[PDB]
């Protein structure tokens, strides 16, 4: 919930991959 | 819409790459066009000298 | 986990991971 | 058709845009009460319904008709809002542009409405008669150089409080720009819009950039007033004699766009600034000597560029243009003779540092250079410095700058020769050095104060 | 902190501690030769 | 987070996208006007002076 809402509010339209 | 919404953002940015990598080729083209216009440029230029010459 | 950070948020990412 | 896409990707056109589309104007009633005549009214009622979805160019001909000779500024407003949305759509309005394209007339009539009427008017029939003009058909330089001399536009784009109506001026102008023929009328008037334009750079560079409030920021309306602002420099700057003018009348304000490169990490920002730099430092441009002189002694461009070079942005072209940049400066100052810059320097008491004047290197050379009676000329520098402190006073302005460099000059020679000690002392040198170390000004007492450590160490061994 | 922000205060890192550093070698070197007449 | 939020970041960050390539690209090709005039002046002059 941290790292999906900080890649998307400063733009940058490359999202992470975040796997377990 | 946010598993829906990345794959989009992903889309988005493959597509910026693909407009200006257009203009690039674009680029080296206009690069090549000011070669041939330029030879073009010579050899009407060329009948403009025999041109007064000729009057002459 | 196994994230993936691309280059373009590297910095943000890894400080944000700092803070966390 | 579907004309050039211009003005139909930006905000601030579509905000205005949308004040217009909304507020609505029945035309029909306007014309029974004697303003225009009945075929107009019709001819735009009809027009409006086309645009959404319904079957021409020859509903153009009363609009033309209807804004010449109406003086009613909501009618002709409403009107070219919808001849303006036409143009530029591919969906609709495509035969619209044909007739306007293929006839001279329309475009010339199209023009005369314009600075007529409330400031948004006006605004419309500047785009309209811009758009047409950018295409390939039609081309007249008179529209945009009397546009340009004209009052009421001229006014709307000199304010900058109201964002939305200066960007989609000067957008208008830059466009024309890219079109050869238009640069030439455009840097006559230069002189009027060009400090408006280093304005909204300066504005950007005081303001935050950690919010995202209506003014100007790194939001979508602030990432385009920059670009469009310094693109239209750097249009003009394509010409080269133009460029060296441009820095040496311009040049306190030129100096600002380094700063812009640093604050922004957009590279839209950046490139341009590094780009606009980079012409007039190129050789092509006459007198390339002298602006790159201006720019390394007394805005020190310098040392700008080499911290710039470290952060790298992603964009090719960005890095390209920084690394050249980088080369050209530094190369044209160091490569001169370096006894004649010193002398050039001294001749003229106008001693300033520069990069090789903090360089160990250039004295080394230089020492020998200097032997004549004793290194005479060492011996001008030091009674050059004697001078400015007694006479002409010390601790004003003007003579704090030359006392710092010459205290600078004077110690690295010592530390490298031991001979010239004595000239200090015939001199006098050596007693002005203490004098210096008292004095004001944190500079001038620095260096003062590694001028007599250089003496002393050579003194006790 | 950006990455410009480190790269301009990293600048005023080395800049003072350059004067620092000639500053007190200036002054120990200084002292040294004090000394050199004291004794 | 919410739904209505998600949406309103998607389409902002994909026209900021959209809209930094369109500009990105017309910076491209303007340059490629500036590099094909200089060139084309450079080229044509030396062979110009040979023809003189």
């Amino acid at each position: 919930d941290s790292l999906k809402d900080y890649i998307e509010t400063l733009g940058s339209e490359y999202s992470t991959v975040f796997n377990v | 819409s946010q598993k829906n919404g990345i794959a989009t953002l992903l889309q988005a940015e493959k597509e910026a790459h693909e407009i200006v990598s257009k203009a690039r080729k674009y680029r080296q083209d206009k690069l090549k066009q000011a070669k041939t216009d330029a030879a073009k440029e010579i050899d009407s230029y060329k009948i403009q000298k025999d041109k007064e010459l000729k009057e002459f | 986990v196994q994230l993936y950070i691309p280059l373009e948020v590297i910095r943000e990412v890894t400080f944000l991971l700092g803070k966390m | 058709m579907g004309a050039t896409k211009i003005l139909m990707d930006s905000t601030h056109f579509n905000e205005i845009r949308s004040i217009i589309r909304s507020r609505s104007v029945a035309w029909d009633a306007l014309a029974r009460s004697e303003e225009l005549s009945e075929i107009d009214a019709s001819t735009a009622k009809a027009l409006e319904s086309i645009l959404v979805k319904k079957n021409n160019g020859k509903t153009l001909i009363p609009l033309i008709h209807l804004l010449s000779t109406s003086d009613n500024e909501d009618c002709k407003k409403s009107v070219q809002n919808l001849i303006a949305e036409l143009l530029s759509s591919d969906k609709y309005g495509d035969d619209t542009v044909k007739f306007f394209q293929e006839d001279p007339k329309q475009l010339e009539q199209l023009f005369d409405v314009s600075l007529k009427g409330d400031f948004q008017t006006v605004l419309i029939s500047g785009f309209n008669v811009v758009s047409l003009l950018v295409q390939n058909g039609l081309h007249n330089v008179k529209l945009v150089e009397k546009l340009l001399k004209n009052n009421n536009l001229i006014n709307i784009l000199q304010n900058i409080e109201q964002m939305d109506t200066c960007y989609v001026c000067i957008r208008l102008l830059q466009e024309l720009a890219v079109i050869p023929e238009y640069r030439d009328v455009i840097w006559l008037h230069e002189k009027k819009f060009m400090p408006t334009l280093f304005k909204i750079l300066q504005r950007a560079t005081d303001s935050q950039l950690a919010t995202r409030i209506v003014a100007t920021n790194s939001n979508h309306l602030g990432i385009q007033l920059q670009y469009h602002s310094l693109l239209l420099i750097w249009l003009l700057t394509f010409n080269p004699v133009f460029a060296n003018e441009l820095v040496q009348k311009y040049l306190s304000d030129f100096l600002d766009l380094l700063k812009l490169v640093k604050i922004t990490i957009k590279e839209k920002v950046s490139r341009l600034c590094i780009s606009i730099i980079l012409q007039c430092c190129s050789t092509r441009v006459k007198q390339h000597k002298k602006v790159i002189k201006q720019l390394l002694l007394l805005g020190n461009a310098l040392p700008t560029v080499q911290s710039l070079s470290e952060r790298k942005y992603s964009d090719e072209e960005l890095r390209q243009d920084i690394s050249n940049l980088k080369e050209i400066l530094e190369n044209e100052y160091q490569e001169l003779t370096s006894f004649d810059e010193y002398v050039a320097e001294l001749d003229s008491k106008l001693l300033c540092w520069s990069p090789p004047h903090v360089d160990n290197g250039f004295w080394s050379d230089n020492i020998d250079e200097f032997k004549k009676d004793n290194y005479k000329i060492f011996r001008q520098l030091i009674e050059l410095l004697q001078a400015k402190v007694r006479n002409g006073d010390v601790n004003a302005k003007q003579e704090k700058i030359i006392i710092q460099v010459a205290l600078n000059d004077i110690t690295h020679v010592v530390e490298l020769l031991p001979e010239s000690i004595d000239v200090l002392d015939k001199t006098g040198g050596k007693a002005d050095i203490m004098e210096l170390l008292n004095h004001s000004d944190s500079r001038v007492k620095y260096e003062a104060l590694k001028a007599t450590q250089a003496i002393i160490g050579y003194t006790f061994k | 902190l950006s990455l410009e922000n480190v790269n301009d205060m990293v600048k005023e890192i080395t800049d003072c501690e350059s004067r620092a550093r000639q500053l007190d070698e200036s002054l120990d070197s200084l002292r040294s030769k004090l000394n050199d007449l004291l004794e | 987070l919410t739904p209505n939020q998600v949406n309103d970041e998607l389409n902002k960050m994909q026209a900021f996208i959209r809209k930094e390539a369109e500009e990105k690209a017309k910076e491209i090709q303007l340059k490629a006007d500036q590099e094909y005039e200089i060139e084309k002046t450079n080229i044509v002059r030396n062979e110009t002076n040979n023809i003189d």
